[PDB]
């Protein structure tokens, strides 16, 4: 795995097009599931943002943390919740932190 | 009161005290703190001891010439039952002032006669001074006075004092391991130790003036003859205690364009390549008993010069230290044949031949004679730089009150002409004062500070530059119209660089003010327009050193700012033009705390910014208001969208009279203005949450009314014809006509998109826009010219921004199109419909200095190529669109950008205005120069040239 000029891995870019076969092969090979570009997105910020549930569950089964904040401070539940609530709920039954502050002081919960 | 013994050593002061470092005590009579006498030198006790009679009476002269404000001195002679009496004789006709004499209970009743909420502190404190329990009246602020206070009654500061300080004298690398890190040391302190040292005379940044003898080395000159070696003595009647150590100490800045350095207690000798050295050892005469401070320079030009620094540095120390002696008397030797004894001169003759002619007649050989530069060349300035001597032939001077230059306001200066250039020329109607002004001069080469043309000796006159325009004071009374707001900050920018260089030169400049600066050009965009003089010839200083010389700057800023005028804002007070981050910055530089004002680069650095410039007004609007969109009329119109109810808030760019009322059931997002000159007339129409198109009158605000209701959100507006873009991907356009009429229908309404595919942006180049993730473009009859699917766009960038919402669109020669939470701008080509460019904000906020978030909110246009780009954080990104290159970044306003656009003030001002938001929450508006990218090019050019100007000056010299 390598970063592009935007610092993006191809676990990023499999995240952002919601490739279910790429994701998992990456992370069953060792791709780094906590690894960040320019942005500050991880694997699982992308999936939160872009809206795809099983990229998000098979993040988090591979280790995926939900505490990440990127560039803006934005949680994954942060994008989750900004863009509609199943993976809002699959995020949740993971360890999240419901009370966690962006750089303007908002809660996921406050975007949705 | 405090009663202090001092003498000479071995004299019995402390049998005297026991009768009756520095170690203190308390001694009870009128309770006197005692100090027992070195380093840094009330009732004074003078104690010699009788068995040396007069022989110990001499030399007591220093205690009298050792900070004194004329207090009262006892001098008392000890062990008088070992004494002679014709010693005791002896000391009677020997005698800061002596008010009595004794020579030993008589001493104690001399001493009790001559020793005859009010600061009730430093009691549990001496057994961050602030409560320790407030005492007084708030600690006394720990003013200075309360720190005088403390350190005139010995009771804190002398802890370490005679324990710990002054113990080198007998105990910096390899020193604070023996003299302050012994025990309890921590490393907090190392800044002060070896430099507390130095105020008190103890260390020297080379050393202990106490390992060095009195015992003179063996001096060896290059030359022995009369006819090459200038000789100066200065006798003092006593060399006043002390002098040895500053004397020492100042004999290291001496240069002939130190390769061998002795020294002792009493002598220097200074040794480069031969024809240049300076021996400034001390000397004692027979049958003189004074001391004799001898000077011995070769006759060359670095011997000129060499001695001329020395004898400067000499009479500096007199003049700052020991003024008493200014008795000393200079003398200069001579011989008219080689062999011939050295003759001796008092300064004040030889002067006077100086200025009569260049040489010195023998009397009674009146064909025997030697040039006076070969005796002293110090009253003939031979110590000038070769460029810096006068041509009397090319001085064309009229010493007449008709020529004189700003009416003598500048001092004694008159116009002339030098070198055919138009010239000013200054009089010195002593000697010292023109050899110290040359001495400052002559090592200052920077484009504020006033250039130096000419030193003459006969006329013993200055000639320097004519600045052709007066100072900056004339300007600031007489010609007000040509004081433009880029002159005035290239004043200041002026003036401060140059403050900052005194500063870095270690020079205080001590009275900064409008009348010391000299202007020889009012255009803007010239490379020099003020420079600072002193022509040494009150409102303008701090209230009591660099931060004085801050204060006086941000009093001229004040005076700058304002045309002509604790200290009231400016803008109120006068009525000009408001300017932010300077105001501030005057703010800054006059606070009351010395250690909180910036430091002159920090000051400089403030003021080199084109943000300081072309940001006329930052208004910020009631706090927990939140407005979504605005619309210029100057005026301004908001969208209140803090509440579940929109509201309508108008703000007046002049007076900043903010207004609001509740006008929709629902939140406001768009907002339009409806020109009618036919009828002469305008609509303000209002787009909110519901679809509700609400209008009113800005003439008068009761005349208002509603179009006809669109089927889900309305998300923009445009406007002859009004074009309304909703939520649900629809177009609505109607004729401007048809505003005036309630409940009116569109002319048009066109299917873009769908219900999840909003239309949000609309703009003129043919009339384009954009809905969803698809652009479209419109004719003259309102009709679908060509759809670009910008989800392509996802091939490039991250499918996270491109499949998104467009927001705004701006075009003369491409689509620069931005999406909803995306920190990328795309660039289509309108005609060939594919992607051909992207602009990365998040890459140009990292190439410039946790705080920022990148994602474009909004985005605006200029005429000349210019791109203006809000980012999600407080950041504003202004690009050429001849390359997209990065002009500038724009930050450290606000925390979060809306959106922004250009306007035209009733004044005809093409400004920019910015609405972001402070994130509680506190939306903000700022006004911008709308050419700001060119006035960020000009400034920085003009700092390129200013600089490489100053680097020419400093290496040429
Ligand atoms: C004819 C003339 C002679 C001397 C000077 C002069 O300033 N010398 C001078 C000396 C020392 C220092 C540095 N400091 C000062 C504060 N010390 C406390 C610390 C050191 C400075 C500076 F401050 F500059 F560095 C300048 C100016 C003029 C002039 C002129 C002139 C020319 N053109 C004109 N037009 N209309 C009027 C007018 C007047």
């Amino acid at each position: 795995n390598a970063t592009d000029e935007a610092g993006v891995t191809p676990l990023h870019l499999a995240a952002d097009s919601g490739h279910l076969e790429i994701v998992e092969v990456l992370l069953k090979t060792g791709a780094d599931v906590n690894a960040w570009d320019h942005y500050g997105f991880t694997p699982l910020h992308l999936a939160a943002h872009v809206g795809h549930l099983e990229i998000v569950e098979v993040l988090l089964k591979a280790g995926a943390d939900v505490n990440a904040q990127d560039h803006a401070g934005w949680t994954p539940l942060h994008l989750a919740a900004l863009y509609g609530l199943e993976i809002v709920e699959v995020l949740l039954k993971h360890g999240a932190d419901v009370n966690a502050q962006d750089m303007w002081g908002e809660t996921p919960f406050d975007l949705a | 009161m405090k009663l202090m013994i001092v003498g000479n050593t071995g004299s019995g002061k402390t049998t005297l005290l026991q009768q009756l470092g520095i170690d203190v005590k308390d001694w009870p009579i009128l309770v006197l703190n005692v100090w027992d006498f070195e380093e840094f030198y009330a009732l004074y006790l003078a104690v010699y001891d009788l068995s040396k009679g007069q022989a110990e009476v001499d030399a007591m002269k220093p205690w009298l010439f050792n900070r004194a404000s004329s207090s009262p001195v006892i001098l008392v002679g000890t062990h008088l039952d070992v004494s002679d009496e014709k010693q005791r004789k002896a000391c009677m006709s020997k005698i800061p002032a002596i008010r009595d004499y004794h020579f030993v209970a008589k001493l104690r009743k001399t001493i009790i006669n001559e020793s005859l909420l009010e600061k009730i502190i430093l009691s549990e404190r001496k057994n961050r001074k602030r409560l320790l329990e407030n005492q007084l009246q708030l600690d006394e602020n720990e003013l200075p006075h309360a720190v005088h206070f403390l350190n005139e009654s010995g009771v804190l500061l002398p802890k370490w004092l005679c324990k710990i300080m002054a113990q080198i004298l007998t105990v910096r690398r390899d020193v604070e391991k023996f003299l302050s890190k012994k025990r309890k040391f921590p490393k907090n302190y190392m800044s002060q130790y070896f430099k507390l040292l130095e105020k008190f005379q103890i260390a020297l940044p080379i050393l202990v003036p106490s390992s060095l003898s009195d015992h003179r080395p063996v001096i060896e000159l290059p030359h022995c003859e009369n006819s090459e070696i200038i000789i100066r003595l200065y006798e003092m009647p006593y060399f006043p205690m002390g002098f040895w150590s500053r004397l020492i100490n100042r004999l290291l800045e001496i240069s002939p364009y130190r390769p061998n350095r002795m020294y002792w207690r009493q002598g220097i000798y200074l040794n480069w390549s031969p024809e240049a050295y300076c021996l400034v050892g001390s000397e004692v005469l027979d049958n003189h008993p004074e001391s004799f401070l001898k000077i011995t320079v070769p006759s060359c030009r670095k011997g000129c010069i060499l001695l001329g620094q020395v004898v400067d540095h000499i009479d500096s120390l007199m003049e700052e230290w020991f003024p008493g002696l200014l008795l000393l008397k200079k003398w200069a030797l001579y011989s008219f044949n080689d062999g011939e004894e050295h003759q001796k001169i008092l300064l004040d003759d030889l002067m006077k031949k100086a200025e009569e002619g260049d040489l010195l007649v023998n009397p009674d050989q009146p064909r025997l004679t030697i040039p006076i530069s070969q005796i002293a060349p110090d009253l003939i300035l031979a110590d000038l730089p070769r460029n810096i001597m006068l041509n009397n032939d090319e001085l064309e001077f009229e010493q007449a009150p008709e020529f004189l230059l700003g009416d003598g306001s500048f001092g004694s200066v008159y116009r002339a002409a030098y070198e055919g250039e138009e010239v000013a020329v200054k009089i010195f109607n002593s000697l010292r004062l023109l050899r110290q002004e040359l001495v400052v001069l002559c090592h200052l080469h920077h484009p504020s500070l006033i250039s130096l043309l000419a030193a003459g000796i006969r006329p013993r006159m200055l000639v320097m530059e004519l600045a052709s325009k007066g100072s900056l004071d004339r300007l600031l009374q007489q010609d007000k119209a040509s004081l433009t707001r880029t002159l005035q900050h290239r004043i200041a920018l002026h003036v401060a660089d140059g403050l900052r260089y005194l500063h870095s030169a270690m020079i205080i400049y001590r009275d900064l003010k409008p009348h010391n600066v000299l202007l020889f050009t009012l255009y803007p965009n010239a490379a020099i327009i003020a420079k600072i003089a002193d022509y040494s010839i009150p409102g303008f200083r701090a209230p009591e050193n660099q931060q004085a010389d801050v204060y006086s700057f941000g009093l001229l800023l004040y005076d700058i700012l304002t045309t002509g005028g604790k200290l009231p804002d400016p803008v109120k007070e006068y009525g000009c033009a408001p300017w932010p981050m300077v105001e501030k910055l005057i703010k800054q530089c006059l606070k009351e705390n010395p250690q909180e004002r910036p430091t002159s680069a920090q000051v400089f650095d403030i003021l080199n910014s084109a943000e300081l410039v072309c940001l006329t007004r930052r208004i910020l609007l009631p706090k927990n208001v939140i407005v979504e969109c605005m619309v210029a009329t100057a005026s301004i119109w908001l969208g209140c969208g803090h509440t579940d109810r929109g509201q309508l808030s108008f703000l007046d760019l002049n007076t900043e009279g903010y207004t609001s009322e509740e006008v929709a059931d629902s939140r406001i997002l768009c907002l339009a203005l409806v020109h009618l000159p036919v009828e002469k007339e305008s609509w303000i129409v209002s787009g909110t949450q519901s679809g509700t198109l609400l209008v009113i009158n800005t003439e008068d605000g009761k005349k208002r009314h509603t179009l006809e209701k669109m089927t889900d959100s309305v998300t923009c507006l445009y406007c002859n014809f009004l074009l309304v873009g909703t939520a649900d991907g629809k177009l609505a356009i109607f004729e401007d006509k048809t505003v005036k009429l309630k409940g009116a229908a569109p002319l048009k309404i066109l299917n873009i998109g769908n219900v999840s595919t909003p239309l949000m942006c609309l703009s003129e180049s043919v009339m384009w826009g954009g809905c969803g993730t698809k652009i479209f473009s419109f004719s003259n009859d309102f009709t679908i010219q060509k759809l670009i699917e910008t989800r392509t766009s996802q091939l490039f960038s991250y499918a996270a921004f491109s499949d998104s919402n467009i927001i705004t669109v701006v075009v003369d020669t491409a689509l620069y199109i931005a999406k909803q939470n995306s920190p990328v701008v795309e660039v289509w080509d309108k005609k060939t419909e594919k992607l051909c460019g992207l602009i990365d904000c998040v890459h140009f906020l990292r190439e410039v200095m946790m705080s920022y978030s990148g994602r474009v909110k909004t985005l605006c246009l200029q005429k000349n190529t210019a791109l203006w780009i809000g980012t999600g954080g407080g950041h504003i990104l202004l690009l050429d669109l001849s390359t997209r290159r990065l002009i500038r970044v724009i930050y450290n306003f606000c925390n979060s950008v809306r959106v922004m656009m250009t306007a035209q003030l009733g004044s005809l001002k093409n400004v920019m205005l910015v609405l972001g938001y402070n994130r509680e929450i506190q939306s903000c508006l700022t006004v911008w120069d709308i050419n700001l990218p060119h006035e960020v090019q000009n400034l920085e050019k003009h700092i390129e040239v200013r600089k490489e100007l100053a680097e020419k000056m400093r290496r040429t010299s």
